Order: C-alpha cells, then structure tokens, then sequence
RNA sequence: GGUGUCUUGGGUG
C-alpha cells in the first residue's frame, strides 16, 4: 500500500512506519472481522482487481478480433496443405504432423 | 524490457572466477561511471604549474592554452569494476590523439586525478569535458548496461546415458547488441538468444525468427500453467513469417496483403 | 465563392469528415449522415 | 499456532527494517536496496500467511 | 465557500509580514502564508499564528469550513476558504501539553447529556457541539497534518487473550504517541 | 413533470501549483502547471505552463520557458522577469533564492541567463512577447508593446491581482513557481499527486446553475444590445418590456435541466452530458443514494 | 558559486587578463572588472549530499505526526527524541535514519 | 594486446568465409579449413605484427558434387580489402579483375563502409556477380547457431518438381528476402528455392521451402 | 393491410 498520504498510508499511521499493519497486511481472518485500516487496504485492492476486470476485457477483444481477421481465410485444403485466400501456402502439412 | 541469455563456454560455465571475468568483460561502463566531480582550472602556463600537488607529477612527466580541467576518480568505482587508471587515460588518448594534452596523476596517489589541456577558451573546455564524461567508452558492449550472473538447471546426459542436472552459470542482461556479444570471446556463440525478435530477424535470419517468435508465445502463453495445442500457436507464427519479413497482426500488417478489397474493408 | 460553394456541398455530401474545417451541419445543431460515416464503424453498412 | 507465526513474522519484519536502517541489507542483482526491502519483505509476510 | 476578508484581517492583525516588505537576505527562516492559493505575506513564527487560528475557528470566529493546513518541512502556511472542499467531522482530542485533560477527549458526559435534553442549561444541538470546540471539520488537504485515533479506547494502550474478539493493533513501534 | 437532479462535477482545485514529469521522447522533463480563477465567480480564466526543456544528459539548453496565454512561443522566464519590471540578473536570482549557501539551483540557473542574456530593459523584451500573440500581421512597435504589456497584466495571474502597479506580488509569485520546478527538477521533493483527493473540488447545484446563467444572461444582453441598436435608430421610447424576449433565460435553463447538456443548445457537442439526471425513484434507498452521487 | 556585480547588479564572467595572465572577472553590462580569490572557474557534481541533515527546522519538535524514539540523546541524556528517514527522495538512497531531539534541538544519529 | 584481439578476429572471419565457400559448393582443401590461429598469423602478420590483407584471398572452384547438381556454379574470388573506407576507385580496381580473369562470382569483404558511388557499380558489371560484407558480420558463422536450421538451394529441376508436386506458382511460395542474413550467406539469388529441414516436436522432422524475392 | 430516426444518463450478462 502506497504513501497516499505524506509519509504514512492513512492519517491513523505516524510518519515513515514500515511496519506491516501499517503498509497493508491484514492480521485477521474473515470469521475474525477486519480492523477499518484493514478493511479499507483490502478495499483498495478489491478496487484494483475490479478495475481490471472491466478495462482489460475491450484490449482483449480487440487482439482476439485482430487475430480472427488475420486468420480467417485460412483452411486446410484437400491436399493437406494449409493456405490462405490468395493461395499461399503457409504450412505444407498442418501443424507439421 | 529488451534482454539476452548469454551462454558461456563451457570450461568457463562450470568456473565462477571466469565468468566473472567475462561478466565484466560484456558490461558497458563511461565516464561517468567512474566520476566523482569534475572542475576546470586556468593553468596559464604547461611547464609550470598553480597548483601544489601535481607540480611533481608534471615535472616527473616532462624530463598550448593555459586552460586546465582537473577531473577526479574516486577509488572504490574504481575497485569494484577492475579498472585502472592507466586504461583509462589510454582510451581517453585513443580518441582524442592530438586535440588534448593528458596529465594523470598515479594510481597509488593519495588523490585519483586527471588533467587536460587544450590546444576566450572557457567554453571550448565546457564543450570537451561534458562530451568526455558522456562519450568516452572504457570496456564493453555499447547497448549492454547491466548485467547478471544467472544459475540455470540444464538436463544433460550422463556417460552412463541417464539424464542428470548440472548446475552452470549463464548470463543475462539488460539493454540488447546481440551480434557484438556473440562476437565477444568466452560466449557459446552458437547459442546466444534475444527476447526482440526483430533483432533475431536482422542478425540470424526468418527461420530462428519463427523459433523465437514460438518460444515468447509459449512462454506468455503457459506462464500461469495454461496449455495451448502446438497446431495453434505454430499456424500463428507461420502467418507472421510467410513472407519473408515480419507481418505484425494489425491493419498496417493485414491491410498490405494482395487479397480482395471488400476483406480489407470489412475489417 | 459560388463554385466554392458547390465544391463544398459535393464533397460533404460524400465525406463530411474532412480535416481542418468545419463540417457541413444540420438545422439542429448535429453534422449531416454523409456517404462515407454511413459506410464506416461498427454500425455501419458493412460491420453492422 | 496461528497467531504465533503470525507474531514471528512480525518481528522477523521489525528486524529486516533494522538492518535496512542501519546499512546492512543485502542487495540483489538488478534492484535496489529499497526494491530489495520490499521484495523480502514481500517474501516474509507471504510465507507468514 | 466564504468570504477570505476575515481571514486576511487576522493575518494582518496577528503578525504576517508583507511581501513589499521581503528581503530573502534576512528571512532565510521565514514560513510564507498563503491564502487561497495567493501568497499574502511572511511569519517569523508560525506555531502562535495557527494556535490563534484555529482557537478562532473552534471558537466560531471563523467559518468552520475553513482550512488551516501548516505544512513543516516546506516552511509554509496554508489557509483555504474555497468553495467545494470536501470534508468530515471529527473528535477534538485535547492537545495542549500544560494540564492534567491532556491526551484524551475534550468532549465529555455533560455534552451528550445536553445533546439528549435538546437545550443547554443556561436549542442544543450538533452546530452548538461544533462552536463549542469538541468537533471540528478537516478536508482532505488538512488530514495530511493530524494524528487521528481510530476509536476512542485506542486513545490509552490497554495491557485480553480473547480467541474470538479481533486484536486491537499493537501500535508498538512509536514510544508515545500524540 | 419530470424530477431531475443535478449530479456533483469533480474537478481539480483552482489557485495551486502543481509539477509533472514528462515521458522519455519529449524534450520537456517538468511542467509547473497553474490554472487561475477569482474569488468572485469562481470562474475558469487562463492558464500558464512553465515547462523545463532538456532531457536527461540530452537537450543541451537546460532552459525553462514559460508559457503565456495568448502568445505562440514560448517565451524563457528571465525575459518575462525583465518584462514585469526587475532587470538584473542578481534580482532575478535572489527572487528565486531565499538561501545564498544552495548551490545546485543556482548551478540550473545559469543556462536561463545566457539564453536570455540579450535584454536588459523592460520595452525590448516586452515587444518579444508582442512578436508572439497570434494577432493581425504588421502592428508597430509602440502599440505591440500595449498589447504584450495588457497580456503581462491581465492572463498573467488574475487570481493575484489584474491591476496595475501590483508587479512585484506577481515576480514573487513566479519565484516561488520557479522554486517548486528546480525542487521537482533535483529530485528534492516528489512530483505532485493528480489523484490527491485534497486538490479537488466538487461543483453542485450552485456552481453549475451559476456558470450555465452566466453563459445565458451574456446571451440575453447581446440580444438587448442587438435590439437597442436598431429601436434606437427609430429615436422613440421605449419601455424594455418588449425589449426582452424573456423566453432565452427560461428555453436555456429548461433544455439543460431537461437533456442534461450543460451548454448552450446548439453546442450540445462539446458539452458536458448527463450533468442532470431522471432521479431514481425505484426504491428509497436508490434515491438516498443517487441524491449524493459524484 | 558566481558573485554579482557590484555596480550593475548582473552577474560577472570570467575572463583572462592576457597581459598579466590572472583571472579576471568581466562584467558583461558595465566596465568594472575586478581582481578575484578563487581559481575555480567551474564545478560539477553527481554523488552530492546537501539535503541530508538540512530537512530539519527549530519547530520541528511541534510536528505532532512525526513518530518518537527512546534513543539517548548524546547531548542532554534526553530520553525522548523524535525521528525520520532521509528526506531525499531519489531511488537508490539510504533508509539510514536521522535523529532529532526535542530536548537540545540537536540533531544526531544512530551510527 | 589489442593486436592479438584484431588478428584473432580477422582470423575468425577468415574461417567463416571459407566455411561460406565451402557451404556454397566449392572444394576448399582440408589443410585450409583446419586453418589455427598461430599459423594464420604465421603466414600473415609481419615483424611489426599488422595482417597483409592480401594474400588471404583466395581463388575457388567447384566441387564435382556441386557441378553435376548446380550445373550454373562458376569459379568464386574472395577479396579482403586493404582500405577502410571503399571508393569507387576499389570497385572499378575489383571489377576490372573480376572481368579480367572471367571470375563468376565475387565476394568483397569491407572493414568499415562501402559508399553509394561505389556500392552502384555492383549491378552494374554482367555477366560477374559482385556481393560485399563487412567483417564484423562475418566474425561469428550463423548456420551454426541452433535456432537456424539447414539451408539447401534447390537445382532447377527440383524447383520444378517442387512446383509441379504441389501445383503451385511462384508467388504462392513462403518468401525468403534476398537480403536475409542466410541469404546473404548462401548467395540466393531471385527464383532460387531453399529447402529447410528442422526440428518439429510434433512430428519430428519436417521439410520447409522458401523462394528467394 | 401497412406500429419512424439520433444522442445523454442509470443497470443486467
Ligand atoms: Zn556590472
Ligand atoms: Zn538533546
């Protein structure tokens, strides 16, 4: 957990404590119940994973729909071959075996 | 994050002492490295000299403008990289032949210095003593600015035929010059590899192109224990190396084909 | 200035996406449909 | 049993920043002393739990 | 929001020194005030100038959605007055280190006891709680600046061994905390 | 028949100096950057970068250059020191060191001077900055000079004072600007914190209807001007009860309110969208909640 | 460090005086051109260290959010002193610590 | 010191280029492959220890093997200039001896650059062929690397059974560019099909054919 | 026998 503040996480810290109560380590179990330093670390990084989850879903789709157009016009043909719309070949036996 | 994996030779991979050596020999170090502060001093006249501490040296190193630059080694930078300074006023010397007049002191001197004379001069100075602490080379590959004495559990062989770990070490580094460290004696230049295939693709040819652009797929592929079929990732890097040249998956790359106008405009 | 005038009605009557110039504009404030935004993007004619 | 490992990583903690603060933590290749601090410590408290 | 005039009047009153009367020669130690983001003057002694200050505010001299942000290592001083801050009530633990109230919370008994009649004994309510100095408001930039305790037992170290209640944290590196 | 309710604007607060890194393949490596407004109003009115050019170990000019609203090129700050009325280079310098015995900000300092070294009074340098202020082609020198002096007036630092005779607050002003650029610069202190929840502000009802009633009460006087120049001409009395067509103020406040474009109708692009919304009215606690919204 | 002028008020360069071979100082503005103390004409540094104890002021014993440590005070035998680490804020400083007592106002350390 | 670095590497390079000569097709003696460092700088340094540059080049002519296979394979010159930098006075020189002695094919190895003026007198010089490398290039032999698997060119006739097997045009082929560093080596020129046989952790081995652009 | 178009905001997967 970073210094969001200056020098500490949270204004409940002194100045330059390391420690790791104070840099984000969660003590207790969920049955236990979390302290609310602890329980907003821990919802700092639930943050983090829900952002991700919905930014990283569009750069994904974007490289699978890349990878489709790249890789549409290609079949394997009757004589074991594997080319393209042009008629290229790519592979002269598909997947080498 | 452009990196190499430089395998050593083999009487070298087992010995630590020579690896270290050729460690240092592959490492990029300048000037700077080695610089602790740098001042300019008017010395109006060569034989002589203003101050009281290389008087002796000059006058040892003897049986142009007054202007003086008094740069100053630390010891211990020194020390770590196996450097002198003997190899450095020679390098300084190699390049700069008969535009600058060197004065050093010694190695065992209580102070590590150096002096240069040119031959208004108060910005001529400036100019020559900023390009010698960002352009003079000591050893080394430019482009390579770390490196890393890495271990790696090879499976190899017994002479009795049964396979059995054997514990080398490696190298790796940052920044990349893949022709030039393959060059550098002590490597297996014959199994020198680039994670920038672009350079694999300048140096080796298409071919270890392919090998290269399969090993990083498999590798960001299967990183968190994930198995793709072979067939897949291999019709993938066929694509990309079936011209002769690297065809990247984007418009710039799909859109320079020969196919028909109406699958270039549906994408 | 009239020929002017024609040539910028024909052209955005086909590509009202011109750079460096203002885009021919409707009564209510949004720019016209031309040819071109009609064949291009995800909703357009030949992805949508 | 839990809590005392978990007690044990906390001093074990309290002595890694003791040795970082008076100069005697051991580097690694390609990272800093500060990267090196938290990466062990990283190491610590993930073993810990 | 609120009008910055009071504010500028009590800083001239109180001591800041102008900036048509600077001389970084002389004031190499001086800690600079702004207001508002616009620098108004110099102190030489910025430690009675923000006592004063917020004494005012907890007092309701000045408007309790005022800023009072010293700051130590950049040798500065500022107030804000802007509209739009965000901000949240706290306790006033009692701070000045000279009587026996010292270190604990300056609200008492009497108070809530107050708060629950509706009056006080010669309408009692949470605005009265705030001019009488045992809340206060922060926004965001003054919170960089307090000591916070997080519930009123953590303001004493206790000396337990309940398996299932959560462990109040240690808080052992710091010797004494305020 | 429609209850709308205006969501909460956050926006960075107004009157602080903030200083940011750059990225690699830009000359500039630390912009120093203010954005000025009144108290009275609480309005937007310019804005003025002051950026380090010279990368690390390249860009061999380690100048700093401001940049004025108004003006295409960016003028170094000596030139605008000597423009706002403090010549020497010791004033200069000194307005940047509160502490003789630093020595590194006074090493940066140097390569400032000498590619400003050219002036040495306040018409010279002050027509440098007229050269630049993106007018009509061909002005002379004199009244250059009054446009680039109204420039350094007003758009330089509203927030301080736009008056005259009031030049030495605004020097101060970009010798602590300065300052906090070489702290940055040398590593002293960290770069400023964007998301820092201290540094914003949040724009409610008041100062949204404020800035939308502004735009449209502006709109309705050039509609008053644009009638008296013509009845006027007429040379009749007249009463204003016919000279205000009041439905500009009530169709502008309505159609923002309404479609929650906050703007005038025909810049409905380029305006902010969803400023109002259709409170929700599902269930009491959806509205509790979006009551607060931001 | 460059002085000033003494009549102009710009700064002075340094020059050569070829007829008597001592280094001047020239100003750029004015004609006065005086005799100077120091033949060092230029400096560079890159292992500095202004800034290491400099981060301290007097009142800095009022700062109630810095943590306090039982360390002795060298000076005054005060068992009370608070402390912080390096307010140099580049990459590969220390965590070496600084000590300040609120006793003396002297700073000191553990080494 | 750093003469023996210099000797040695043009000692290396001179080994890669014969390699290359013999990979191509020429017969190369076995007492010049197994050339050592000390008799290299034996037979080429002087008193004062610098190389003459000239007497490391060579004349080569084809194997039987490769005569009855590439029927089109001539005689080979490899020259090891003496000038760093290369004008067209070197390459007029090369070429009016290449043609003078009706050399087929002629390999340039510069040490520092070879300029446009003298780099266009390369096509220039039918029916000869001219080709150029720089020495640093040629210090490490890249066909030994492990990642490059085994070039073959094939003969005119295989070529076509190649295209006549699977049907195929010219352009329907995966493309090797002529200034691809394997190549470069095995002097490919436009038309010529290389087979490459590698490694397949499917199916173990398997055959792949590139035409050169 | 024929139930129109575009943007803003809030959600579901
Ligand atoms: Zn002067
Ligand atoms: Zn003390």
């Amino acid at each position: 957990i970073a210094f969001g503040f200056a020098d500490r996480s949270l204004p409940h810290f002194t100045k330059d404590d390391f420690s790791p109560e104070s840099k984000g380590f969660v003590e207790n179990s969920y049955l236990r119940g979390l302290t609310p330093q602890e329980f907003f670390f821990h919802a700092m990084a639930g943050r983090e994973g829900l952002i991700d989850t919905a930014v990283k879903t569009a750069e994904t789709g974007y490289i699978q729909r890349r990878l489709v157009k790249a890789l549409e016009d290609i079949m394997v043909h009757y004589d074991g071959t594997t080319r393209n719309s042009l008629g290229d070949i790519i592979q002269f036996l598909y997947g080498e075996d | 994050t452009p990196a190499l994996t430089v395998y050593l030779d083999r009487e070298i991979a087992l010995d630590i002492e020579k690896a270290k050596v050729i460690q240092s020999s592959i490492e990029y170090t300048t000037l700077k490295n080695v610089t602790s502060a740098t001042e300019i001093y008017y010395d109006p006249d060569p034989t002589s000299t203003v101050i009281e501490e290389d008087f002796d040296t000059v006058e040892a190193y003897f049986s142009q403008s007054p202007w003086l630059l008094r740069l100053e080694l630390d010891r211990a930078r020194m020390l770590d990289k196996q450097l002198t300074m003997n190899q450095v006023a020679d390098k300084i010397s190699e390049v700069f032949s008969d535009d600058l007049f060197v004065m050093w002191s010694e190695d065992n001197a209580d102070k590590l210095i150096i002096r240069c004379r040119v031959i208004e001069e108060d910005q001529m100075l400036k100019r020559i003593e900023a390009h010698m602490l960002d352009l003079i080379a000591l050893r080394g590959i430019p482009g390579i600015s770390k490196v890393y004495m890495v271990k790696h559990k090879v499976s190899v062989p017994d002479e009795s035929g049964e396979y059995k770990n054997e514990e080398l070490w490696a190298l790796e580094t940052d920044g990349i010059n893949l022709a030039e460290v393959m060059a550098v004696p002590g490597v297996d230049s014959s199994r020198t590899y680039s994670n920038s295939f672009v350079e694999i693709l300048s140096v080796l040819g298409i071919e270890a192109t392919r090998s290269s652009l399969y090993k990083e797929i498999l590798n960001v592929i299967a990183f968190d224990g994930s198995y793709v079929n072979y067939r897949h990732m291999a019709l993938l890097v066929d694509v990309m190396t079936s011209r002769g040249y690297l065809m990247a998956i984007t418009r710039h790359g799909i859109n320079r084909a020969d196919t028909g106008a109406l699958m270039r405009c549906s994408f | 200035e009239v020929e002017q005038l024609l040539q910028f009605h024909v052209a955005t009557y086909m590509d009202n996406d011109i750079a460096g110039q203002p885009q021919a504009l409707q009564k209510s404030g949004r720019p016209v449909k031309a040819i071109r935004a009609r064949l291009k993007g995800k909703e357009g004619r030949l992805r949508g | 049993e839990i809590t005392h490992a978990i007690s044990s990583a906390k001093e074990q903690v309290q002595e890694i920043i003791y040795k970082a603060q008076h100069n005697e933590l051991e580097l690694k290749p390609g990272m800093t002393l500060r990267e090196s601090f938290e990466g062990e410590v990283s190491r610590t408290l993930n073993d810990a739990r | 929001g609120s009008p910055s005039e009071p504010i500028i009047n009590f800083l001239e009153e109180w001591g800041m020194e102008p900036l048509e009367d600077y001389d970084p020669a002389q004031h190499t130690k001086s800690t600079r005030i702004f207001v508002n983001g616009v620098w108004t003057g110099i102190h030489r002694d910025p430690s009675m100038l923000v006592s004063t200050m917020r004494d005012l505010r907890r007092s309701g001299a000045i408007s309790p959605e005022v800023s009072i942000i010293r700051d130590i290592r950049e040798r500065e001083f500022k107030i804000f007055t802007d509209v739009g801050r965000v901000y949240r009530p706290l306790f006033i633990v009692e701070d000045d280190e000279s009587k026996d109230n010292k270190g604990e919370l300056r609200i008492t008994k009497e108070h809530i006891r107050k708060i629950q009649q509706g009056y006080d004994d010669d309408v009692y309510g949470w605005s009265s709680l705030v001019t009488s100095g045992v809340i206060e408001y922060v926004d965001g930039e003054e919170e960089e600046t307090i000591m916070i305790a997080m519930t009123p037992e953590d303001l004493q170290t206790r000396s337990l061994n309940d398996t299932a209640k959560r462990i109040k944290p240690e808080m052992s590196t710091s010797s004494h905390h305020t | 028949g429609s209850e709308k309710v205006l969501i909460a604007q956050e926006r960075s607060a107004a009157n602080i100096v903030q200083v940011f890194k750059k990225a690699a393949p830009s000359p500039i490596s630390h912009v120093a950057e203010i954005r000025s407004a009144l108290e009275k109003g609480s309005r937007l009115i310019s804005t003025m970068q002051i950026k380090l050019y010279g990368r690390e170990d390249k860009g061999t000019g380690r100048t700093i250059k401001a940049t004025l609203p108004y003006v295409k090129q960016d003028i170094p700050i000596v030139i605008v020191f000597r423009a706002l009325g403090v010549v020497p280079d010791g004033e200069i310098l000194q307005h940047i060191c509160y502490d003789e015995n630093d020595w590194q900000m006074l090493e940066m300092l140097k390569p400032c001077i000498e590619e400003g070294f050219v002036i040495q009074d306040k018409e010279v340098a002050l027509d440098f900055i007229g050269r630049r202020g993106s007018a009509a082609l061909g002005i002379r020198r004199e009244k250059r000079i009054q446009y680039a002096k109204d420039i350094l007036q007003k758009e330089l630092l509203p927030h301080i004072t736009q008056e005259e005779g009031f030049e030495t607050r605004k020097t101060f002003f970009l010798g602590y600007m300065v300052n906090r650029l070489l702290l940055c610069a040398l590593e002293r202190k960290d770069q400023d914190d964007r998301d820092h929840f201290g540094k914003k502000r949040l724009d409610l009802a008041g100062p949204l209807l404020a800035n939308l009633f502004r735009i449209l009460f502006r709109k309705l006087t050039r509609e008053i001007y644009r009638y008296m120049q013509r009845c006027i001409e007429t040379d009749r009395d007249f009463n204003l009860n016919l000279a205000v067509k009041s439905t500009t103020i009530t169709s502008g406040l309505k159609y923002s309110l309404a479609t929650g474009n906050w703007g005038e109708q025909k810049k409905a692009m380029s305006s902010r969208a969803g400023v109002s919304q259709v409170l929700n009215r599902y269930t009491y606690s959806s509205t509790l909640s979006h009551l607060r919204r931001t | 460090s460059f002085r000033f002028c003494l009549e102009c008020n710009n700064m002075l360069y340094p020059k050569e005086d070829k007829e008597n071979q001592r280094l001047l100082y020239s100003c750029r503005n004015c004609d006065y051109t005086e005799l100077a103390e120091d033949p060092k004409v230029y400096r560079h540094e890159l292992i500095t260290n202004i800034g290491e104890t400099a981060g301290i002021v007097d009142d800095i014993g009022q700062d109630p959010t810095l943590p306090r440590s039982d360390k002795e005070c060298p000076e005054c035998h005060s068992r009370d002193c608070v402390f912080f680490q390096s307010q140099q804020r580049r990459k590969d400083t220390n965590m070496t610590l600084f000590y300040v007592c609120l006793n003396c106002k002297k700073t000191f350390r553990d080494e | 010191e750093d003469n023996n670095r210099i000797i040695s590497r043009l000692w290396r390079s001179f080994r890669t280029v014969k390699e290359m000569a013999a990979d191509r097709g020429y017969f190369i003696s076995q007492e010049e492959m197994d050339q050592s460092l000390e008799e290299f700088r034996s037979k080429i340094c002087d008193s004062m220890g610098n190389p003459q540059r000239k007497l490391m080049s060579f004349l080569a002519n084809p194997t039987p093997e490769a005569l009855e296979k590439y029927s089109d394979l001539g005689t080979l010159w490899v020259e090891f200039c003496d000038e760093p930098s290369v004008g067209i006075k070197t390459m007029r020189n090369f070429c009016l001896r290449i043609q003078e002695k009706n050399f087929s094919t002629g390999i340039f190895i510069y040490q520092n650059n070879i300029t446009p003026s003298a780099n266009k007198m390369i096509p220039t010089v039918s029916p000869a062929i001219i080709e150029t490398f720089q020495e640093s290039d040629l210090v490490v032999n890249i066909t030994h690397h492990e990642l490059v698997p085994k070039h073959i060119r094939l003969s005119d006739g295989e070529k076509s059974q190649l295209l006549q097997r699977y049907k195929l045009k010219e352009s329907q082929l995966p493309r090797i560019q002529r200034e691809d560093p394997v190549a470069r080596y095995l002097g490919l020129k436009r038309g010529q099909v290389v087979k490459i046989i590698r490694r397949s952790e499917t199916s173990g081995r398997y055959a792949s054919y590139r035409i050169c652009l």
